[PDB]
RNA sequence: GGCGUAAAGCGCACGCAGGCGGUUUGUUAAGUCAGAUGUGAAAUCCCCGGGCUCAACCUGGGAACUGCAUCUGAUACUGG
RNA sequence: AAGGCGGCCCCCUGGACGAAGACUGACGCUCAGGUGCGAAAGCGUGGGGAGCAAACAGGAUUAGAUACCCUGGUAGUCCACGCCGUAAACGAUGUCGACUUGGAGGUUGUGCCCUUGAGGCGUGGCUUCCGGAGCUAACGCGUUAAGUCGACCGCCUGGGGA
RNA sequence: CUGCAUGGCUGUCGUCAGCUCGUGUUGUGAAAUGUUGGGUUAAGUCCCGCAACGAGCGCAACCCUUAUCCUUUGUUGCCAG
């Protein structure tokens, strides 16, 4: 990844200069149309640095958890997550996924048990009552934590999209001591993130390139 | 491995339609005796469950302090809501001269000789807060020499 | 509010009776009271033998009493003089001849009668009620019980003001009639008065 | 140590006495600092010792008495 | 400056702000005692008196109703000149000066840009609402600080009595 | 004699829809959240959303009786041919 793919993907476009956060004044090139312009020569080396340490974490066999729950970017994140043998959170982030792992591991046990009885159990004991509810509750479980069903334990890194929409997960990771990799748009604050990457987050092509490159680099992490 | 001290147990209440509902709160501290300290606060309907909650809370929540063979490096001041705390290193053989809530914190910290004094509120919770915050902001000479970029005699 | 007796509300649904004889209204009352006398005996002379249930059954003109017990060796004794010294007096009380059988309860920690007796025996030994209650609950729950709750009441620890203190664990759906609910009661006579103990144990539905 | 609400900002202003005073150079040496001299009685307190069988107690030498006055220097800061 | 100030016109008169310069050269800040100004009610003398309205009278309501409600109604409210010197006289926040991330407005100047409009880019004064750090017992305050500091002044020391 | 020393049993608000806990998180703390919000229900009933995620006692169902039909048996009950 270098400069011009990031321009034509629209990495430089920020939010309006009404809704800016002061702490990211250093990553702001200027303003046109009263729109912040993100600085790109600041983005390239810190992105590369994030990618490097992600690689190293990957080949020491680290579990990585992609986080993006925007309606316009979460299918790209499922795409990228299982394209590179990692884990993802695409629907609502349950407040307490990491700090309260002891309790949500029973939710994933429930998910696993009622999926093994789903169709390689093949009971179809209907009761008059229970297709409508058992199937819908598997749906309810696997859409919100079906991406975390194989993690087993606490992850090794957080990849974040739009740190402000994802403040709960970030603060959880900061308490638990897990590294945070976040794309930081001009309105979010970067202080919970230990590897900052300023870029656009609302457009789908910026997000596509981000997770394409990161999925790649962790695929060749597991390559070693 | 870690030393544990029970500092305070309090009975608190909460009114409902039926009447009053009583609960117990326990404030404890734990330390390794060589510069690591944590404080824990627990609540439960019964006292031993409250104490166990506070100990569990305090085995996490543990900070590092840089001691000088059993005493502070310099006089320090800590502050929390109502509590002001002044601690000062002493010579060998003085013991821990401190109030009731400071004494447990400094005992389980591994400190052996200080002169301390509490001003303002002596609410045990806030006093423990202030003593911890005054210990953590205390700096060793090598970190001062690292700050200033010169490792002169004063170490 | 006041609750229904959880064994009485389940008679004929999932819980059986403790007496299975038939009688017209001619001999019903005397059958009943001689059953009361035999039960009072087989309560009070097998006191420390850990008896949980006494099932009385009356064929045509004679009785058979089945004693459920946790410690069958003492109610069967040393080669068996003791069921003899019991039936020789139960046939004495009920006027008809008698037969005695002895059934074993294999897990005495999953029976409300034995757990209640245990807690009252400890309470009469001057033991702190909290320890009795919590040990009963943890012993019952570590052996596969789906739920338990114990409740003690009345001048706990010699206080002047009586109190009711209960401890629950697991699942006790007293409103479900399918529920396998084993309930029993006991009373401890201490130097400050009577202390009541109630024990509910839930083992499963249907 | 405090003064929005716990006690506590004069109803507001002008202004004498008083307190305080941007920046540069020179000068002075009042404040300040250094040294020295005289004095600060003895006893008491403190240190190192010595005598009562020990201790209290008594006693030798020192230190201290944070002060004042005078003389000689220093000139960064305050004052003229 | 505070108390306060509201049709329009004229006369006399205080302050503030801005632009580009010129001039003096520390002439500054605060201020015990002192002096001045200071809502409404009230007081003195002389006028004026529509409306409103303490006191007062009557009618109701009510157990009673020296009140709330209704019908009347005097001082006062208005003017001139004196006195009084108090208010939840409040931002319950003394004056002056310096420093410390932001956002949206109001009002009043001024500079530049195709002045192309009721356009865009700057720079001063005053002012309103959010809110970051920090502070606070909390509530909250938050470049108009209750943040970080300096100079001077006023005041407080448990509740009643007071 | 003392229900104002107690056990057991009962009335009552009230068959009203509520009352709590574990872990997590927020607050110096009592505490809060969950349990609030938009709909819906007889119902904390259910669905969405949500710093909460789950669980327990309650609600509902399981029990008895009444309302329709079928199978079996047929006296002491029944009488169509
Ligand atoms: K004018
Ligand atoms: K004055
Ligand atoms: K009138
Ligand atoms: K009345
Ligand atoms: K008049
Ligand atoms: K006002
Ligand atoms: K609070
Ligand atoms: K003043
Ligand atoms: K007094
Ligand atoms: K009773
Ligand atoms: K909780
Ligand atoms: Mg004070
Ligand atoms: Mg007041
Ligand atoms: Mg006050
Ligand atoms: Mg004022
Ligand atoms: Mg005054
Ligand atoms: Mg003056
Ligand atoms: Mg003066
Ligand atoms: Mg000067
Ligand atoms: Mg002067
Ligand atoms: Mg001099
Ligand atoms: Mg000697
Ligand atoms: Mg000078
Ligand atoms: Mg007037
Ligand atoms: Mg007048
Ligand atoms: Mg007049
Ligand atoms: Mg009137
Ligand atoms: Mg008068
Ligand atoms: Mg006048
Ligand atoms: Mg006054
Ligand atoms: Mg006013
Ligand atoms: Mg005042
Ligand atoms: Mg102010
Ligand atoms: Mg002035
Ligand atoms: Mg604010
Ligand atoms: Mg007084
Ligand atoms: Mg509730
Ligand atoms: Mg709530
Ligand atoms: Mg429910
Ligand atoms: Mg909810």
């Amino acid at each position: 990844v270098s400069m011009r793919d990031m321009l034509k993907a629209g990495v430089h476009f920020g939010h309006q200069t009404r809704y800016w956060n002061p702490k990211m004044k250093p990553f702001i090139f200027g303003a046109r149309n009263k729109v912040h312009i993100i600085n790109l020569e600041k983005t390239v080396p810190m992105f590369n640095e994030a990618l490097a340490e992600l690689n190293k974490i990957a080949s020491r066999k680290g579990k990585i958890l992609f986080v993006g729950t925007k309606r316009a970017a979460s299918e790209a994140v499922k795409d990228a997550a299982l394209s590179c043998d990692q884990f993802f959170v695409n629907h609502r982030w349950l407040g307490g996924m990491l700090t309260n792992w002891k309790t949500v591991r029973q939710s994933i046990k429930r998910l696993k048990d009622l999926e093994t009885q789903s169709q390689d159990g093949t009971f179809d004991k209907l009761t008059k009552k229970e297709a409508l509810m058992r199937t819908r509750e598997l749906e309810k479980l696997e859409n919100s934590l079906g991406g975390i069903k194989d993690m087993g334990g606490l992850p090794d890194a957080l990849f974040v999209i739009d740190a402000d929409h994802e403040h709960i997960a970030i603060k959880e990771a900061n308490n638990l001591g897990i590294p945070v990799f976040a794309i930081v748009d001009t309105n979010s604050d970067p202080d919970g993130v230990d590897f900052v990457i300023p870029g656009n987050d609302d457009a789908i092509r910026a997000v596509t390139l981000y997770l394409g490159a990161v999925a790649a680099t962790v695929r060749e992490g597991r390559s070693q | 491995e870690l030393q544990e001290k029970l500092i305070a147990v309090n009975r608190v209440s909460k009114t409902v339609k039926g009447g009053r509902i009583f609960s117990f709160t326990a404030l404890t501290v734990v330390g390794d005796g060589n510069g690591r300290v944590g404080f824990g606060y627990g609540k439960a309907r019964e006292v031993p469950a409250a104490i166990q909650k506070a100990m569990e809370k305090a085995r996490r929540n543990m900070i590092n302090v840089a001691l000088n063979n059993g005493t502070l490096q310099h006089p320090v001041k800590g502050v929390h809501t109502g509590s002001r705390v002044f601690m000062q290193p002493a010579s060998e053989g003085t013991g821990i001269i401190a109030g009731g809530a400071m004494r447990a914190v400094l005992e389980v910290a591994g400190v052996h000789n200080v002169l301390a004094k509490a001003y303002g509120s002596t609410n045990p919770i806030n006093v423990v807060r202030a003593t911890i915050d005054g210990l953590e902001n205390m700096n060793s000479p090598e970190m001062v020499a690292a700050k200033r970029g010169k490792s002169v005699e004063e170490i | 509010g006041q609750k229904v007796h959880p064994n009485g509300i389940r008679l004929g649904i999932v819980k059986p009776w403790n007496s299975t004889w038939f009688a017209n209204t001619k001999e019903f009352a005397d059958n009943l009271d001689s059953d009361f006398k035999v039960r009072q005996y087989l309560t009070k002379e097998l006191a420390k033998a850990s008896v949980s249930r006494i099932v009385i059954e009356r064929p045509a003109k004679s009785i058979r009493v089945t004693i459920h017990t946790a410690r069958p060796g003492i109610v069967i004794g040393k080669k068996g003089e003791d069921v003899e010294k019991l039936r020789k007096v139960v046939a004495d009380i009920a006027g008809v001849p008698a037969q005695i059988n002895i059934a074993e309860v294999r897990k005495p920690e999953l029976d409300a009668k034995l757990v209640a007796d245990s807690i009252t025996s400890q309470l009469e030994r001057r033991v702190m009620f909290r320890r009795a209650m919590k040990r009963a609950v943890q012993n019952a729950m570590r052996l596969g019980a789906k739920g338990i709750k114990v409740e003690v009441s009345g001048r706990l620890g010699g206080a002047e003001i009586a109190r009711t203190e209960w401890y629950r664990e697991g699942r006790v759906p007293l409103h479900t009639l399918r529920a396998d609910i084993d309930y029993n009661t006991s009373e401890a006579h201490t130097t400050y008065g009577v202390i009541g103990v109630k024990v509910w144990i839930f083992k499963g539905e249907i």
